């Protein structure tokens, strides 16, 4: 079975924060529990009468045929949690396994066939995902600032201006909210068109229609590719400056071995009467207090927070002397690529990539050395070996549409050369609903 | 692929005497290529050709 | 004169030219021509034009560029020269010797 | 996609490698017969080629349309090709080398991470046994892989001048290579052979098996055998012009022996270093594959 | 003379509509 | 009546073409070109004039103005208050300024009220283009054409460049053009009459 | 002490022949050809583990010996230099090196030149206290007697 | 104590206090641990830390 292959859940938060509320807007019954010993044609009958697919784990064991019906029709079942998943199904292929799930978004209209009640998509959620988990406090402030930036005056806003308690402050999170009527003992009412208004039926997250439709190309834009240029990593290696493109990312020599970095690794040692700042290699256990004649070693660092001045600077000994490769994942960088006339304005001390605030922006600049027109044949001979230490770990030049227009030899193309995506160039039509298309290709 | 004429922007040159025992450490290491080179005096072909 | 065709007010001159140019035996042309020689290289890059000029100075123009492009001296040359008049097992080290 | 012909892609009318004979078209073997060798005192041997090292070069992601074709043929015969050891090419050739790449070869000879299905493109099983040799010429740069540089053009004198007894006996006097000639006619011959789509050959040289491989070995040896000239004119330690009546005879000294010479000189392209690692570790790749 | 480097981005041009009083067309 | 729009000419996009070019490239032969065809062709070919380095395509820092609190010049949208530490200064150079220029981004189209209206045109004499500028153009077209690199076709002295866009353009599916297109929404009246360009 | 070659060398005599100028990517070099090989290493860096022996220096180009002295660096290689004469002192470790010699002129001298290395013996340098953190760099001999 | 970890340069101690903080029976936190919105007012009132 392929990735999207297999047997599709997901939390019960995930179900109650989305899809209940649209099960109860567009009145259908609650889809049913399964038991496991629930018959698959009772599943059939729930997701004809549900008009989703999707049914909600209830007690353990769902028996083979049920499993195999949920398989084949993709119904999405709605685990109260995932921890031992595989022991409430009875696999006679015994192939299912924890740590065998491919965890990954599902737009809601990959589901609801009802197109009224959907406004985004994966595209929300990815963005929220880059965001820092956030006190309320902090919704607040950005709240504040979003209204500083469009000038209108938030004062007082979700807050209570009682007279002798003083001014109060209630939280501004309310995400997914809906208006509804309540019982007077407090509670809510699902939502009732023989009572309610039809305007209350679903807050479209309170964004006027036309908001929404320029919504959606903002968020096309947000996560298109050539927008996402803040890079994460830099691979250090000791290499000299060959490579001409500025997306260049050394590989790995055969013989290295990928060691996680731990404060453990390095310690005090004597060592030929002085206190050596020792590596000690975890595949053999040997201890290498000198910085060169260490093991090939694809070193990863995952957060350089704590680690000490003694140990960076012998872990950069090491790159130049033991030849290491140091990836260092926690750097968040925005490349520059320069031109090899504007040089390297610039400069980075391997000390500043080692010891920089986890969370502050890097900006490193790396040439695209294309342009470089050859030697005289006359010019002295270079004995002197240029070097280079910093990469990076992904392709920067994300941005880049053409490259290198100039011509190699008057008719033949620079190697490394690009042309723009035939993309840029199709002015297509519209549809008949007036969204922009690309041409048709091919036929018809 | 043609040779160039106008003065190129090289990379900056770190000479480095190597002496009969000398203490190595990098420290403040540069990132950016750089060319080094153990020699001074190193522009020795001075006799021009016609 | 074949540039005069559809330009010059003299009709029997454009009728006589037409009639020569159109004729398989004469062809004119003018710029770049593409050549035997194209894309080889001495130091740049040697092209073909189609002038208007004498055939006579054409073809010492094209017989000196010859010259020049079949002579195949290189450094090594001038470092023997320059080792027959330097005092004996002197040394030297000048570029690529080709 | 193009289905693979049983002879391979090479027999189509679409992959015909040919070259300009002082301007008129003509296949490569009827430009080898005007080649003539004069045999000297020094003796070419052909001890065997190491066999190439298993590890490719990592599969990298790189942005844009990798141009494969373009690359190699520069490499190999273009003048003053430049960054020929650059290597996002050949990780993505690398890439080309999964078991189910979405990546894709088009006829063109341009690597395609798209499965864009407006242009047609090799099957990708046989660039998958095409890319699983080839994107080895990524490592002719880094030290451990570097390939001899002067022992294998031994092979190449004998695959190219070597005479069926000297092909047969593996040993075979160093030559003098002559032919009737025209003004630049080693330029324009690496004019008209950069242009060839030569990865229909190679992909056919690693794809095709048994019979069908032997045929195109067969089929094929002149179009080898003139991707070898060239090279041979690149690393030929001397090139000259003798007026022999009123015929021009270009004179190639010597077949067989890469003099490493690097700066650049009218008769012929030329190979700056790099372009001697890559050229020769093309043809450790290459002559691997044609001795099997 | 020293080998140099430089820059360029598409220009902004957006405008007000102009208000015409003239009419194209009957 | 409410001004629910903003009526422009000429309008700003959301991303720009942005070149770097080496000045010491330049090809020797100079090309002249029809004075029309250089009207219509020539911001794009000054923009890719031989020699450039690099074009990219970035977000159009003269839409998402500095007025919306957006920096573009590390090339990535930033913005200085959204997500930040409370009880401490936010300090310079952070990357949750990223997530915050995402959002102003997505803040600044949710709120794009802006509406074309046609601005200064021409409908160049057709004999005055050359061809292959004339296939692309639709009778008319707005004086500020913008840069689109479909028209380095013919133009662009690189000679690859000339090959590979020739070779998309040729190719059934992609087909730029220029002006005035005929649209569905031809003929009908809003005060005005709405056309496609 | 005199360091002992490492086994996977190989011997080279030095000829002005082995190395020249050679265009290697976009930049003009001074490549090594491995006699044993005959393959030409355009950079320092890449070089097979030589073990090289200089009989002369005369004649040599400057350009070369600052490449080789890099080999030495980049490559590992042990460079014998058999010309030089030498007066030598043995430093206590409280005398410190009064004074160094550069790579510059044991390459480039006349070979008549009578040089003046230092070696400290250090038998009796102090330990560490246990609980001192390590310092940082580590100390570099590049020039070792032939004979003791 | 529990702070040094993975900060402190002495090697055992780093060890020692990340074997207790790894250990079931013991977990280190600081900061606002609890909260109590009053009933009416649905505004926060007692807080722990």
């Amino acid at each position: 079975d392929d990735l999207d292959e297999g047997i599709r859940m997901t939390t019960y938060d995930q179900y109650l924060s989305h899809i209940r509320e649209r099960l109860h807007i567009t009145n259908v019954p609650d889809p049913i529990y399964i038991t496991g010993a629930s018959t698959p044609d009772q599943i059939a009958a729930s997701v004809q009468a549900t008009h989703v697919a999707v049914v909600l784990y209830q007690s353990g064991v769902i028996n083979g045929p049920a499993s195999t019906y949920l398989r084949e029709n993709e119904v999405l079942v709605v685990m109260p949690d995932y921890y031992d998943v595989v022991s409430r199904f009875a696999n006679a292929n015994l192939q299912m396994n924890n740590n065998r799930y491919h965890e990954s978004v599902l737009e809601i209209a990959d589901i609801f066939d009802q197109a009224d009640f959907i406004q985004t998509s994966d595209a929300v959620r990815q963005l929220r995902a880059l965001m820092p988990t956030l006190s309320t406090s902090q919704i607040r402030h950005a709240i504040e600032r979003i209204a500083q930036i469009t000038d209108v005056d938030s004062t007082d806003y979700g807050k209570l201006t009682l007279r002798f308690l003083g001014t109060l402050t209630r939280s501004l999170k309310m995400q997914n909210a809906q208006i509804r009527r309540i019982r007077p003992d407090g509670t809510v009412l699902r939502y009732d068109d023989q009572i309610d208004i039809e305007a209350f039926r679903w807050s479209r997250y309170f964004l006027d229609e036309l908001q929404l439709r320029r919504l959606s190309v903002g968020l096309r834009l947000i996560t298109n590719p050539r927008i996402a240029r803040r890079f994460n990593g830099v691979r250090i290696m000791y290499l000299t400056d060959d490579d001409p493109d500025p997306d260049f990312v050394p590989d790995v020599p055969e013989g290295y071995v990928a060691v996680q970095y731990a404060h453990r690794l390095f310690s005090s040692s004597l060592a030929n009467k002085r206190n050596r700042v020792t590596y000690t290699h975890p595949p053999t256990g040997m201890a290498y207090p000198s910085p060169t004649g260490r093991p090939h070693v694809h070193m990863t660092i995952n957060e350089r927070a704590g680690m000490s001045k003694l140990v960076a600077d012998n872990i950069i000994a090491s790159v130049i002397k033991s030849n290491w490769v140091v990836d260092i994942l926690d750097i968040e960088y925005t490349a520059e690529v320069m031109t090899p006339s504007e040089g390297y304005t610039q400069h980075v001390d391997a000390e500043s990539i080692m010891t920089a605030p986890k969370g502050k922006l890097f900006h490193l600049q790396f040439m695209d050395g294309l342009l470089r027109p050859e030697p005289s044949a006359f010019d002295p001979p270079a004995s002197g070996e240029d070097m280079r230490l910093i990469y990076p770990l992904q392709p920067i030049s994300v941005a880049r549409s053409m490259r290198a227009i100039v011509n190699h030899n008057e008719v033949d193309r620079p190697r490394g050369a690009v042309a723009p995506s035939s993309y840029e160039m199709d002015t297509g039509t519209l549809s008949r609903n007036g969204d922009l298309l690309y041409s048709p290709v091919a036929n018809g | 692929d043609d040779v160039g004429i106008m003065q190129q922007k090289k990379p900056p040159t770190v000479v480095q005497s190597r002496t009969d025992v000398f203490n190595e450490q990098f420290a403040n290491e540069a990132l950016h290529p750089t060319t080094k080179v153990i020699f001074n005096g190193l522009d020795v072909n001075t006799e021009v050709q016609p | 004169p074949a540039l005069l065709r559809d330009f010059t007010q003299v009709n029997w001159l454009n009728r006589d030219i037409t009639n020569m140019l159109q004729q398989a035996g004469t062809k004119y042309g003018l710029g770049l021509t593409e050549t035997r020689l194209d894309y080889v290289r001495l130091v740049k890059t040697i092209v073909g034009h189609a002038l208007n000029i004498d055939h006579f100075a054409a073809s010492v123009l094209n017989i000196n560029l010859r010259a020049l492009m079949e002579a195949n001296v290189t450094a090594d040359d001038r470092i023997k020269a320059l080792q027959a008049h330097s005092m004996i097992s002197t040394q030297f080290h000048g570029p690529n010797q080709g | 996609m193009l289905q693979q012909p049983t002879g391979g892609y090479t027999t189509l009318e679409q992959f015909a490698f040919t070259i300009r004979n002082d301007g008129t078209n003509a296949t490569p073997t009827q430009f080898l017969q005007l080649l003539s060798y004069e045999a000297t005192e020094n003796e070419l041997v052909k001890k065997t080629i190491p066999t190439p090292e298993t590890h490719l070069p990592s599969a990298r992601n790189v942005p844009g349309n990798v141009y494969i074709e373009d690359a190699i043929t520069q490499a190999l015969f273009g003048i003053s090709a430049q960054n020929v050891n650059a290597h996002g090419y050949f990780s993505r050739l690398s890439a080309l080398a999964l078991p189910n790449t979405s990546a894709r070869l088009g006829l063109d000879g341009v690597i395609y991470n798209s499965e864009t299905i407006n242009i047609p493109f090799y099957d990708p099983a046989a660039v998958a046994n095409f890319a699983a040799t080839y994107a080895k010429l990524g490592n002719a740069s880094t030290p451990r892989y570097r390939a001899d540089m002067i022992d294998i053009y031994a092979h190449v004198g004998l695959e190219l001048a070597g005479t069926d007894a000297e092909r047969a006996a593996g040993v075979m006097p160093v030559k003098r290579a002559k032919f009737d000639s025209w003004e630049g006619s080693l330029i324009s011959l690496s004019r008209d052979v950069v242009n060839w789509k030569i990865l229909a050959f190679l992909i056919d040289l690693c794809s095709l098996e048994g019979e069908a491989l032997r045929a195109f070995k067969t089929r094929n040896r002149d179009v080898f055998r003139m991707m070898l000239f060239i090279m041979s004119t690149a690393v030929a330690a001397n090139v000259v012009n003798r007026k022999v009546t009123k015929r021009v005879d270009r004179v190639l000294e010597y077949i067989g022996v890469n003099s490493m010479r690097t700066a650049g000189r009218t008769a012929t392209i030329t190979y700056d270093l790099s372009r001697h690692e890559f050229a020769a570790k093309f043809l450790q790749l290459t002559f691997t594959r044609w001795n099997a | 003379k020293i080998a140099t480097a430089s820059s360029a981005r598409q220009a902004d041009v957006e405008k007000p509509a102009d208000v015409t009083f003239t009419i194209e067309n009957v | 009546l409410s001004d629910d729009f903003k009526q422009i000419s000429d309008p700003k996009g959301y991303l720009t073409y942005s070149v770097k070019y080496e000045d010491q490239f330049t090809k020797k032969d100079k090309l002249r070109a029809s004075e029309a065809d250089d009207r219509i062709v020539g911001p794009t070919v000054n923009l890719f004039k031989y020699g450039a380095a690099v074009v990219n395509i970035d977000l159009n820092r003269d839409f998402f103005d500095t007025a919306t609190g957006i920096d573009l010049t590390k090339g990535i949208p930033l913005v200085q208050d959204l997500l930040v530490p409370i009880g401490v200064t936010a300090g310079a150079e952070q990357s949750a300024e990223y997530v915050s220029g995402l959002l102003m981004v997505l803040f600044k189209v949710m709120t794009d009220n802006r509406l074309v209206i046609v601005g200064e045109t021409t409908t160049p004499m057709s004999n005055t283009l050359s061809t292959v500028v004339n296939n692309v153009l639709r009778t008319t077209y707005h004086n500020n054409v913008g840069v689109n690199p479909a028209l380095l076709r013919d133009f662009t002295q690189v000679n690859w460049l000339n090959r590979d866009i020739t070779n998309m353009l040729q190719q059934a599916g992609t087909k730029y053009g220029l002006g005035l297109t005929e649209t569905r929404l031809d003929y009908v009246r809003l005060v005005k009459t709405i056309v496609g360009h």
